């Protein structure tokens, strides 16, 4: 039958610094033992100093990332430019996934 | 008959502009901005002795930030009131965070012009403008104290100090004078009280008369009538001296 | 656009009245007359047969006296065509609440229903309202003989006697003069015959122009029954009466 | 009575729809437009008022294409032009993907004509206030067509409307008598530049800008292209040397 | 009140003032039509009028083919001859789709004279200034004619007459048949019954035409088609070899 | 006449106009003055905001559609909003769908489109605002004028609202001097300024008072409003 | 596009009237006229096929319809009001009735039906109301046979005998003086055909007449055999010779 | 399954209804009420999946006291009965069925009679001088059967029904945790707050 | 798909429909409250166009929202029941949803929405009715009563008056009660309430109803006889001068 799903392999972290903070992952997407790039970067910078990455399956990844960076670009259109929070994106993203509670994103981001 | 969405030879819709007939016969209403928040009174304007005043409600809560005061027809306040509760309440669900009062604002009149008996652009089913202009006033860590004037043309605009109702023109010239950059949150209790008195066609008492303020510290509170009444006799006061 | 052809059947007169709903009953007063009188053992419906000829077949006919249940009946002024649609609703109400909680409709929430659906057509949707009034004459267990009746604007009333139609008021001068508590149901039927051979805008009053229809609890079995008179049993009543 | 010219669909006693009659008017209160039929395609051209020297030159184009091999101008309300061009590429959409084959030049005119009409039907809308050429070349060679506001639509060997089409019929009925072996699409494109040239008189008040465009089974491959650079060039000069 | 005359809604006459309008509409073209029954072919002739020097002749027509049975010749405007000849293809097809066999010329008619008797009730929908006379020869009725008009009345006819000078065309041909006696054209070709038909239409309109003044549509068992230009002179040539 | 012709959009009018339409032009006449010019690296957007008393506030004239696009208002405010919006949509799917930016050109045609359904259907009412579109695409700097009959055009500049004539002669003058205003914003900007003060009257312009946005070769669109602007008055 | 009338057309004035419903009684009136009569042991309805020409074939246009096996109708007023009442008479009679219980409903359901359609079309929004009056007749096995009239309000009644349009007040006065209870079908079709005769201007032939009666069962029009309980159709129109054949003895 | 049973005596019904609230491997609550009073004289009792089982009664209760309001009238208990089957019979073909079991007991004062019902989640209704829905009534039918009369006084009721609590405290596998019980009768619904030892 | 527009704003501000319907209201029947220390008194009027009526059976005017709360009313009988009907369904859900009866205020805000609505909806006219709410909030002794209107207005009465003639009875009302010691009992407070009615039923025994409203679901109405009683105590205290 047809699977909606696959896994891309990858790994990623996250480290906060006192007043920086980290977030690496390597750049190798795969799919079983079989490798579809060296280098396909999984972490994005998506403004108001923000970077996200969404680990697990790739399509998925891409499309939660994709949201979430139009969601910012919103932000600011509906709330004169206003900056948004590192906070405020996490209470964002937790409704971009809940939205899609019954056919989640196969993915686990981190911000 | 005429639809109720066309245009006047002036370019103006009509309903819209008779709307704004209905809002000039409406209770008065008064907002003053300053760097110590903002406040907002209302003529309570009873019909009849036997009516209860207090179960007046012209001055209303939105979130803790911000509040309101209405003038004209109350009556289709209501679900602009619920309207804008809910969408307070649903941006801080969403972001973690407080509505920007402008946002708040935009909001409750993008349900203006939603109105027609089929008007291409998308479902507009209310069949006429809001009677009613509110004065939405709050505060927010961006651009702190503010004041709105949201009509029922859907166009909102931001003002130091702003008066709507039967007294409005009247009351408009006074804080023209009035008003200053440095005003106290004082200086704007006495001053909305002052204006109130002289428009009001009854005098002024804790009774048929409300004020309200934000301040960010303490948010959206409704002056009683006890704290009212001490102003009021405070303001008899420095205006009989002189 | 279409607005222009719009009469705007629910709107207010500067009076508060609503224009249809008077027309309406302006129509309904022109109708055959209906009578309904309800006495200690039971409710007698009587009504004129408007406009009649040699060749109507009156034994197949019925224009004024409807079965909605085994124990309601109405009796209809105005559009007939108005009625049917009404009387047809009714009697599915009727059984809807049979089928729900297997006991027959009490009267009153039946008129109640028949006459909200008239006070809709009043408040919305743009349409003329029924031109329909009715007598309705019905018997449950918690009020016995009940006797109401309901207009184009949705209102009903409960009655001891009364008419719906064509002279209205002559007719209710005249049972408001006659009508006593303690009636028995033949002295009913002799008072709705006397009233309605009075307010006439006929020659006489002939069997081939009435319709007759009675609710009794037959002694001599413990139920309610319903009677719609035939022709010759009109006849026979109407020559003991004194009418011949 | 009168009134008969307040909604569209209502026919006058004459049997006439003033509403469509009305929107002709905004049509020939437009620019003047045309098209030309030669032996292998078919020329578009059309009057551009130049209001100022702030317009970009070359840039507000108004020929629209249909598809790959469609060419549509237009004169009237400029806005109603496009939305009907919108429908005609949706039209021929549809049709090339059930059929595989590019929409034939005759059964798009009917599409926009059956839509057109349709606009003539209700009077819960209003009728175009446009006057459409377009044409192409398919299967069986070229074919030009002129749409009316009505609905009305034919095949032509020379179209114009707006402003000066009169003075363009009259120059195109010259260029029909005088070939009847059928002009080319070179020399069309040349003709077109010169009644675009001379029907401009009819508004020799504001300067304009020239614009054509053709569909040459030799010169374009049956592909709908703008006339632009050289070829462009001459036209303006065989225009500008026969006007004087 | 006055708006009894705009929206098909009775006038306290009784009366439909916008069908009646409709009707007018009808002869705003000019143009005059008729049909006759041959003993076995169904056939339409039509005037037709090129005013304009710059339209394409050939694409000038108010003759349809709306099946490969049923033949159509419209009596009013174009665009709505255009809108009732999709629509009389559209219902053809469909039937034959639904039922299994061609639809029958009468039939149609009925469905078309249905769907306007609609817009008759309807206040939304206008009628079609059009009259429609459909013909073919059927397989259970042999030739046929059924016009239908704004009405939404149809009816079915031995030979019939459309447009500004109906009245002469009519009588004409009632001449003809109270004289024959019989109910059609006793001939056994299409030809010479083409040429009864435009015989006729010369007499009665005291006119001449040239293979461009006429328009002409055959309904035979099985196909039913129109003439060209070239066909029509063979048939202009004919009729002229006898007067 | 005109009054019985004039009640809705549906009604042409025995000489082939629409009123409604037309009496919707007129809200942008009687709206506050915007102007906007473009060289051939950037496109210049110079509005005067309007205030309704001195305690109030003079009302945003400028919106941004995209990184790269934006356009002025004069008229109903609310209908700007809605045309806004549907253009921010339009420039947001292109980026989205197809990763492209939207061509100012094609933004043009999209907007005279949803306009021109207001003007044609039952029901609905003619937009009531005047827009001009500046943005830099794949061709360059553009400069468009959006009237609500739905007729969009391509401008080098150009003035709407109250006494738009004014700056619109004056731009039509200094075309040959502006339009090479080439790599250098702030000439552009004051050349918008010395425009928009031809249709002066009432005061002049200050500084809660004028507002100006920009957009070009290497400026993403953006908005200058209060000190931001001392510098050009 | 959409229709948008959806209010009523047909309201109440001051008087109480309901003038579309009025309009359309009018209309009803200079419709050629019909009639029907009712004999012990059958029913007729008549009426006239007013050709609009000569060049028309009389026969394709019927104004007297079958709806059942057993049940008919003819009219007066406007025929494509009545064609379109017709096919939507026939339909009911299928889908609410003998889809339903197995078997053809009794006319006066039927008419109570066709009633209820044209009772809509006097109140819906949108429309206008039909301009015919019908006269429907019918047999059942447990009403036996059965006259109704249906007029464009959607109200109807049962007749021994009536007309409508054009002449129906006269020719109503001359079917009161030859009705009685004892009429045969045969007395009845001639008592018909001379009150017809009245009413009809030029030719009165079995050409220009159409008639109709409602009688035994025809199992020569059944079509098969072989089912004892299924006799044939009450329903049968008299043809252009039966008609003339009766012309004769008029 | 939870207890649920019901006894009609000569004057008035009487519904005992097991306490015990078990998820799982833990027992939540053991002094839980599966009833609910439909109006003053018709008391209803309910077992079955654990949500719908609530939200039943209470739709059904807010019904009938919407009913009471509106007619300011109190339904016969066979009609409250017939409302309640009708509602189970449409549930048992929806999306997702009401797994609910209930008894009715009430006192029809125009009658004069007490009245028990018995109505399964598929809409199956029945009238009963003693009932029990899921496991119960295997347990304590051949008890009933057998002392069952139709004038017990309702102290002979209680007493019998005590006998049947007994045996299901004697051969159950689970510890439903004692019953609840009720009495319907003339003068109302009341609560024998005395049976944990009576 | 009837979506009129049947209220809206007239050149003076004003919406017509909605005016016309307080004319409904003003020619309805008059409808009084008065609420006392301990508890609120609703009187009505009957009309006598007509008199030959079945009291058991013809609808009454003080509706039972719930078992605390009545509500009265003047104008469009047919209308009435709609509110009726709504108010009593908002009281079941409220009940069903928050696990409390609704309180005074509650109830009437929702039937002032539901009013408000049809003021603003298309295909649609308002209520011709005004009504008079009152009763007890749950678990509390203080008396509530108050007032709704076409436009979707309402507020809180000491007393208040809706119908014809209310211009009258409100004086009497506003020269009758003293906040400052409102009647202090059921039996002043019915008096007040009759008294006030007198003033423009004139002679009406059968022409007159009262309902009282107590703490804790206690309603209940007075039969002829009990108000006959009132009414001539009173007829007294006027010759008795």
């Amino acid at each position: 039958q047809f699977n909606p799903y696959g896994d891309n392999g990858g790994t990623i972290l996250g480290i906060a610094g006192e007043d920086f903070a980290v977030l690496a992952g390597d750049t190798r997407n795969i799919t079983d033992y079989s490798i579809n790039s060296r280098y396909e970067p999984k972490v994005f910078d998506c403004g108001d100093n923000i970077v996200m990455s969404a680990n697990g399956f790739a399509a998925d990844g891409d499309a939660l990332v994709k949201r979430f960076k139009n969601s910012v670009k919103w932000y600011h259109f509906d709330h004169n430019d206003k900056k948004l929070s590192i906070n405020s994106a996490a209470r964002n993203i937790q409704h971009l996934l809940y939205g899609k509670r019954f056919f989640p994103y196969y993915v686990h981001t981190i911000i | 008959d005429r639809g109720v969405s066309t245009f006047s030879p002036e370019g103006r819709l009509f309903q819209v502009e008779y709307s704004l007939e209905a809002i000039k016969l409406g209770s008065t209403a008064i907002g003053i901005a300053t760097k110590e928040g903002v406040v907002l009174g209302v003529e309570k304007r009873a019909t009849s002795p036997l009516l209860e005043s207090d179960s007046i409600e012209k001055i209303v809560e939105i979130d803790r930030h911000i509040g309101c005061a209405m003038s004209g027809l109350t009556a289709d306040a209501r679900s602009m009131i619920e309207h804008a509760r809910t969408a307070a309440v649903t941006h801080n669900l969403y972001y973690d965070e407080d509505i920007n009062v402008e946002s708040l604002t935009q909001s409750v009149c993008d349900l203006a012009l939603r109105f027609g008996e089929g008007a291409s652009g998308e479902e507009r089913l209310m069949s006429r403008p809001f009677g009613v202009a509110l004065l939405i006033a709050g505060h927010d860590a961006d651009d702190g104290y503010q004041l709105f004037h949201a009509e029922p043309s859907g166009t909102f605009y931001r003002y130091n100090a702003k008066a709507i109702g039967s007294g409005s023109e009247g009351a408009q010239a006074e804080l023209l004078n009035e008003w200053h950059s440095s005003l106290t949150l004082k200086e704007a209790e006495l001053l909305v009280l002052k204006i109130l008195k002289q428009v009001m066609e009854e005098k002024l008492d804790e009774n048929n008369a409300q004020l309200s303020c934000i301040t960010k510290q303490d948010g959206f509170k409704i002056y009683d009538n006890e704290k009212t009444a001490e102003l009021i006799k405070e303001l008899k006061e420095k205006e009989a001296a002189e | 656009g279409s607005r222009r052809y719009d009469s705007r059947t629910t709107i207010f007169s500067p009076e508060g009245r609503l224009y249809q709903v008077e027309y309406a009953l302006e129509s309904i007063s022109h109708a055959g007359t209906a009578i309904g009188i309800m006495a200690s053992d039971g409710i007698v419906l009587a009504a004129e047969r408007k406009v009649t000829s040699t060749l109507l077949e009156q034994d197949t006919s019925t224009e004024k006296l409807y079965k909605l249940n085994d124990k309601i009946a109405v009796a209809v002024a105005g559009l007939t065509a108005d009625a049917e649609i009404l009387i047809n609703t009714a009697r599915i109400h009727a059984q809807n609440y049979l089928k729900t909680y297997n006991e027959d409709i009490p009267v009153e929430i039946l008129v109640r229903r028949l006459s909200d659906i008239k006070q809709g057509y009043t408040q919305h949707g743009g349409l003329r309202p029924f031109g329909v009034s009715f007598i309705y004459a019905g018997y449950d267990d918690r009020y016995g003989y009940q006797l109401y009746t309901s207009n184009p604007s949705g209102n009903y009333t409960g009655w001891k006697a009364i008419s719906v139609g064509a002279n209205t008021s002559a007719a209710q001068t005249l049972l408001q003069m006659d009508y006593k508590d303690d009636m028995k149901v033949d002295d009913a039927i002799e008072l709705a015959l006397k009233t309605l051979s009075k307010t006439t805008d006929s020659s006489a009053l002939t069997y081939d122009r009435l319709e007759f229809a009675t609710i009794r609890k037959g002694a001599n079995d413990g139920e309610v029954y319903q009677k719609i008179f035939k022709p010759q049993e009109i006849k026979d009543i109407l020559v003991k009466t004194g009418i011949t | 009575g009168t009134g008969y010219d307040l909604s569209n669909s209502v026919f006058s006693p004459d049997g006439r729809n003033f509403q469509v009659e009305y929107a002709v008017k905004a049509v020939e209160n437009g620019t003047t437009s045309i098209g030309i039929k030669c032996n292998d395609g078919v020329v578009f051209a059309v009057e551009k008022l130049i209001t100022s020297k702030l317009l970009v030159p070359q840039k507000n184009v108004k020929i629209q294409v249909v598809d790959r091999h469609i060419g549509c101008v237009y004169s009237g309300l400029i806005p109603d032009g496009r939305h009907l061009v919108n429908r005609g590429r949706e039209e021929a959409a549809s049709f090339k993907k059930l059929y595989k084959t590019p929409i034939p030049i005759p059964a798009f005119a009917d599409r926009l004509g059956q839509y057109v009409q349709a606009h003539t039907l209700y009077n819960s809308v209003r009728p175009f206030g446009v006057s459409t050429i377009f044409g192409g070349v398919d299967k069986n060679g070229a074919h030009l067509y002129m749409l009316e506001p009505s609905g009305s639509y034919w095949g032509y060997k020379g179209a114009a409307t707006g402003k000066g089409r009169q003075s363009a019929k009259a120059e195109l009925e010259k260029l029909v008598d005088h070939h009847p072996e059928g002009l080319s699409a070179r020399e069309a494109v040349k003709q077109a530049a010169k009644i675009i040239y001379l029907a401009h008189e009819d508004n020799k008040e504001k300067d304009f800008e020239l614009e054509i465009s053709w569909c040459s089974l030799s010169e374009t491959n049956g592909l709908h292209k703008f006339v632009k650079g050289d070829l462009l060039q001459e036209a303006i000069d065989f225009a500008q040397k026969e006007i004087n | 009140a006055g708006y009894d005359r705009h929206i098909t809604i009775f006038s306290p006459e009784g009366r439909l003032y916008q069908v009646e309008y409709a009707f007018k509409a009808t002869n705003q073209t000019n143009i005059n039509s008729l049909a006759v029954r041959g003993k076995d072919c169904t056939v339409v002739i039509s005037q037709k009028k090129v005013p304009d020097k710059l339209l394409d002749p050939t694409t000038v027509s108010y003759i349809f083919c709306i099946s490969r049975t049923i033949g159509m010749v419209v009596n009013g405007p174009i665009p709505d001859a255009r809108n009732a000849a999709l629509r009389a293809k559209a219902e053809a097809a469909e039937f034959r789709y639904k039922y299994g066999y061609d639809m029958p010329c009468d039939v149609l008619a009925k469905r078309m004279a249905n769907l306007s008797q609609i817009y008759t009730q309807r206040a939304y929908m206008r009628p079609l200034g059009v009259i429609l006379t459909f013909v073919s020869v059927d397989e259970e009725l042999g030739p046929s004619i059924y016009k239908t008009d704004p009405a939404g009345y149809y009816v079915g006819y031995k030979a019939t007459a459309t447009g500004p000078k109906q009245q002469e065309i009519t009588t004409n041909l009632e001449n003809h048949f109270k004289k024959s006696k019989i109910d059609h054209i006793n001939e056994e070709s299409w030809e010479k019954v083409v040429e009864f038909a435009i015989t006729h239409m010369i007499d009665a309109l005291g006119t001449e035409f040239s293979k461009n003044d006429l328009e002409v549509g055959v309904a035979t068992k099985d196909k039913f088609f129109t003439l060209s230009a070239e066909n029509i002179e063979e048939r202009l040539v004919a009729i002229a070899e006898q007067d | 006449f005109r009054n019985n012709y004039d009640g809705d959009t549906v009604t042409f009018s025995p000489t082939g106009r629409l009123f409604q339409v037309e009496y919707a032009l007129e809200a942008i006449k009687q709206g506050s003055v915007t102007v906007g010019l473009r060289s051939n690296t950037h496109a210049v957007l110079v509005a005067l905001k309007r205030n309704a008393d001195e305690l109030s506030s003079y009302q945003k004239k400028i919106i941004k559609c995209d990184e790269h696009m934006g356009l002025s208002l004069a008229g109903l405010a609310p209908d700007a909003r809605v045309l806004s919006n549907y253009l921010r949509q339009q420039c947001n799917y292109s980026s989205l769908v197809f990763n492209r930016k939207l061509a100012v050109e094609r933004a043009g045609h999209l907007l005279c489109d949803k306009a021109q359904k207001n003007t044609q259907s039952y029901g609905g009412r003619p937009y009531g605002v005047g827009l001009l579109i500046i943005g830099y695409d794949k061709s360059g700097a553009h400069l468009l004028e959006f009237q609500p009959s739905g007729n969009v055009t391509e401008l080098y500049g150009t003035a709407i609202g109250a006494r738009s004539q004014g700056a619109k002669t004056y731009l039509e003058r200094t075309l040959d001097t502006f339009i090479k205003i080439d790599g250098n914003p702030d000439e552009l900007i004051k050349a918008g300024v010395e425009a928009i003060s031809q249709s002066l009257r009432d005061e002049s312009l200050t500084v809660d008072n004028l507002s100006i946005a920009i957009v070009g070769k290497d400026t993403p669109f953006t908005i200058y409003d209060g000190e931001a602007v001392a510098k050009y008055i | 596009m959409t229709d948008r009338y959806s209010f009523s057309l047909t309201t109440f004035s001051p008087s109480g009237k309901l003038g579309q419903i009025d309009y359309a009684l009018t209309a009803v009136k200079q419709g050629v006229t019909s009639l029907g009569i009712k004999a012990t042991n059958g029913v007729v309805i008549a009426t006239e096929k007013k050709s609009s020409s000569p060049l028309a074939m009389s026969e394709t246009l019927s104004k007297v319809s079958l709806l059942t096996p057993d049940i008919g109708a003819v009219y007066s007023g406007m025929g494509p009001d009545y064609r379109v009442l017709v096919d939507k008479s026939r339909k009911v009679a299928h889908t609410s009735y003998k889809r339903i219980y197995g078997e053809y409903p009794p006319t006066k359901l039927l008419v109570s039906e066709v009633a209820k359609i044209m009772q809509e079309a006097t109140q819906s929004g949108g429309v206008r109301p039909f301009g015919v009056s019908l006269l429907i007749a019918g047999h059942d096995e447990f009403n036996g046979f059965s006259l109704y009239q249906v007029d464009p309000s959607g109200s109807y009644f049962p007749w021994k005998a009536t007309a409508i349009g054009k002449g129906s007040v006269a020719a109503k006065t001359f079917l009161e003086k030859r009705w009685n209870d004892e009429l045969e079908l045969e007395d009845a079709i001639h008592i018909a055909l001379l009150t017809l005769k009245e009413s009809v201007e030029g030719e009165f032939n079995g050409d220009t007449i159409e008639l109709a009666i409602i009688g035994d069962e025809n199992p020569d029009l059944l079509g098969y055999t072989g089912i004892p309980t299924d006799k044939g159709p009450r329903f049968r129109k008299l043809t252009s010779q039966e008609i003339n054949d009766r012309l004769e003895a008029l | 399954m939870d207890i649920i049973l019901g006894i009609r005596v000569q004057d008035s019904v009487i519904l005992a209804s097991s306490k015990a609230v078990t998820r799982g491997i833990s027992v939540l609550k053991d002094s839980d009420d599966k009833t609910r009073q439909l109006s003053p004289h018709t008391l209803m009792s309910f077992a079955g999946e654990a949500g719908d089982t609530v939200q039943f009664a209470e739709y059904i209760q807010a019904n009938i006291q919407l009913y009471s309001i509106r007619e300011d009238y109190e339904l016969s208990p066979q009609a409250v009965s017939s409302f309640v089957r009708q509602e189970l019979a449409k549930s048992i073909r929806s999306r997702r069925p009401y797994q609910v079991n209930v008894l009715i007991g009430g006192y029809d004062k125009k009658k004069n009679k007490p009245e028990l019902y018995q109505i399964d989640y598929l809409g199956t209704k029945v009238e009963l001088p003693y009932g029990a829905h899921g496991y119960s009534g295997f347990y304590t039918f051949s008890l009933l059967d057998h002392h069952y009369r139709p004038d017990m006084t309702t102290e002979e009721g209680l007493d019998l029904l005590k006998l049947c609590v007994q045996e299901l405290e004697k051969r159950m596998p689970m510890d439903f945790k004692g019953v609840i019980v009720k009495i319907v009768d003339k003068d109302g619904i009341r609560q024998v707050d005395d049976f944990q030892a009576q | 798909g009837y979506d009129r527009a049947l209220s809206i704003f007239s050149p003076d501000g004003h919406i017509f429909q909605v005016e016309y319907a307080l004319e409904a209201v003003k020619r309805g029947t008059c409808a009084v409250g008065v609420k006392g220390k301990n508890c609120v008194v609703l009187g009505c009027e009957r009309r006598s166009t007509l008199k030959l009526q079945d009291t058991r059976i013809t609808p009454s005017k003080v509706s039972k929202i719930d078992s605390h709360v009545v509500l009265s009313f003047s104008g469009l009988n047919a209308d009435s029941r709609i509110l009726i009907e709504k108010a009593r369904v908002e009281a079941q859900s409220h009940r069903l949803t928050l696990e409390d009866p609704v309180t005074v205020e509650y109830l009437t805000r929702y039937v002032a929405g539901v009013q408000q609505r049809y003021t603003q909806s298309g295909g649609v006219r308002p209520f011709g009715v005004s009504t008079l709410i009152a009763g007890f909030d749950p678990r509390d002794d203080e008396p509530k009563l108050y007032q709704t209107e076409p436009s979707g207005i309402y507020s809180s009465w000491s007393a208040q008056t809706i119908g014809r003639n209310s211009k009258t009875v409100r004086e009497f009302l506003e020269k009758n009660y003293d906040r400052k010691e409102p009647p202090a009992t059921v039996e002043e407070c019915v008096k007040l309430t009759v008294r006030s009615l007198l003033e423009v039923v004139q002679t009406g025994a059968k022409n007159i109803e009262i309902t009282v409203v107590k703490p804790d679901s206690d309603i209940v109405a007075l039969s002829s006889e009990e108000i006959n009683q009132y009414v001539t105590q009173i007829e007294q205290e006027k010759q008795e001068q």
